[PDB]
């Protein structure tokens, strides 16, 4: 099932690591790494899951398609200026709608 | 949105919904706590919103019951939290409807702790087909003295 | 190019009259040292819902076909239900108990559903309980012939 | 948990059993027994649950 | 890979490990981990 790791390694680059801070939904400082051969997140839905991708795409393109994994294939609720702030109106609905 | 307003009745209104005490009429909540990311926490209000929509509808005038008895829910609680889903089938007995629900092969203690009987089914190529299956609690005993 | 023209000015605006009045000046009087945060922002780990360790505990369907495949050869003849709660009391019961229809509906030897047949199993935590089947013949060379993806 | 199911019917129209015959790919008569106290349906991806 | 919450089974049985990132207030916060280390979290949250 997992044992396909031949290959990888060498050849190409792999990611195993992240570095945060005050991003997204996140806030402070926060630390992680993948596991070179294969990996999985998990964690309740509505978990800053798609944020921490997006955290990702940021890096990876001029401009990405926010938020795509909450928000699939358009554009969503959710950008770099509010992710930034930490803004999260839709979400907290009864608190301040901001909550910045 | 706009045109929707001006055009449609319902966008004319907005809803709201609030939590009340019965035996002074205070308020408690008003609005909700969780509505983003991919979870969700309304659905115990919401559920006694529901009910009493297909209660209302399918009862007579000030009826204490709906005169039809039967609520359905495709996919159920595939995607509700197990105590959610609970609190769906009180606010069903709250009006006694007789509630059904489905599930793609999932929500397994929920459906086992607040219904008592499944219909199992199973599709060969192009033929499906279906069982009938129950659970009963035991009368002797869950378990003596223990844990039940 | 930036040789002048004889041209008319028209709309000249004054501007930039210089009044002392409109000097104002930096004040970092206001001495203030914002947060340096680097903190490792690790919490607990296990907080999280239900449902949620539910599926963390959800029932393999695979050892569950090793299970029922050895039973059924050991058997090595037509296993009704009932028979099956029997055999191998499930934790996870009425979940091998819709697992065990699909596999009957999928394996081909006779399925039946007009009839009540009962047996009493024990969920994980031992609390006991009480079914109601029908009858079917699970068998080892059924199951065994179909593949179990 | 269940009682106002069975105390329903004698107070709504509450619903205990199917039946089906040559509808979708539910081939020859097939039925479904619904419990007085709540009941599920249960199949897996495209297995004539919808 | 990335998962709602259900399925995450087969993630358990066809993957090397996982991280994991929490919901709490308007704040996340994440663990790197190991399924072994996961299912021992789990055995905590159980026993305490």
């Amino acid at each position: 099932m997992n044992q396909v790791s031949g290959l990888a390694g060498k050849e190409s680059f792999i990611l195993t690591r992240i570095e945060l801070f005050n991003w997204g939904g996140f806030h402070g400082l926060h630390q992680a790494a993948i596991h070179q051969d294969g990996t999985a997140v998990i964690g309740p839905t509505g978990s800053g899951k798609t944020t921490l991708v997006d955290a990702l795409m940021t890096l990876l393109l001029a401009n990405p398609r926010y938020n795509l994994a909450s928000t699939g294939g358009h554009e969503s609720d959710r950008d770099l200026i509010s992710y930034v702030r930490g803004v999260s109106g839709p979400g907290d609905g009864g608190e301040g709608q901001s909550h910045i | 949105l706009g045109a929707k307003a001006l055009l449609d009745p319902r966008f004319r209104l907005e809803f709201a919904v609030s939590v009340m005490d019965r035996q002074s009429g205070n308020v408690i909540e008003s609005r909700t706590g969780s509505q983003g990311g991919s979870g969700g926490e309304k659905e115990i209000i919401a559920s006694y919103v529901l009910t009493a929509s297909l209660s209302y509808a399918l009862s007579p005038a000030g009826s204490r019951y709906p005169l039809f008895g039967t609520i359905i829910l495709d996919e159920a609680f595939s995607r509700s939290s197990h105590a959610v889903a609970g609190r769906i089938i009180a606010a069903l007995r709250e009006f006694g409807l007789h509630a059904v629900f489905i599930t793609p092969n999932k929500e397994m203690r929920l459906l086992r702790d607040h219904t008592r009987s499944a219909i199992v089914v199973h599709r060969r190529g192009q033929n499906s087909n279906m069982a009938s299956l129950s659970w009963e609690e035991l009368e002797r005993h869950y378990q003596r003295r223990g844990n039940a | 190019r930036k040789q002048e023209v004889p041209l008319p000015a028209v709309g000249v605006a004054v501007t930039g009259i210089p009044a002392i009045e409109r000097l104002r000046f930096k004040e970092v009087d206001d001495e203030a040292e914002q947060t340096l945060d680097l903190s490792n922002h690790a919490a607990d780990l296990t907080q999280i819902g239900d449902d949620f360790w539910d599926a963390f505990n959800g029932l393999d369907r695979e050892v569950l076909i090793q299970q029922t495949l050895q039973l059924l050869a050991k058997e090595n003849r037509p296993v009704g239900l009932a028979e099956l709660a029997e055999l191998l009391p499930p934790a996870h019961d009425l979940e091998t108990f819709a697992v065990w229809i699909g596999m009957a509906r999928e394996a081909g030897i006779e399925v039946i559903d007009s009839q009540r047949e009962f047996a009493e199993l024990s969920d994980g935590e031992g609390r006991r309980w009480r079914f109601n089947l029908p009858t079917t013949g699970l068998e080892s060379q059924a199951l065994m012939d179909i593949d179990w993806e």
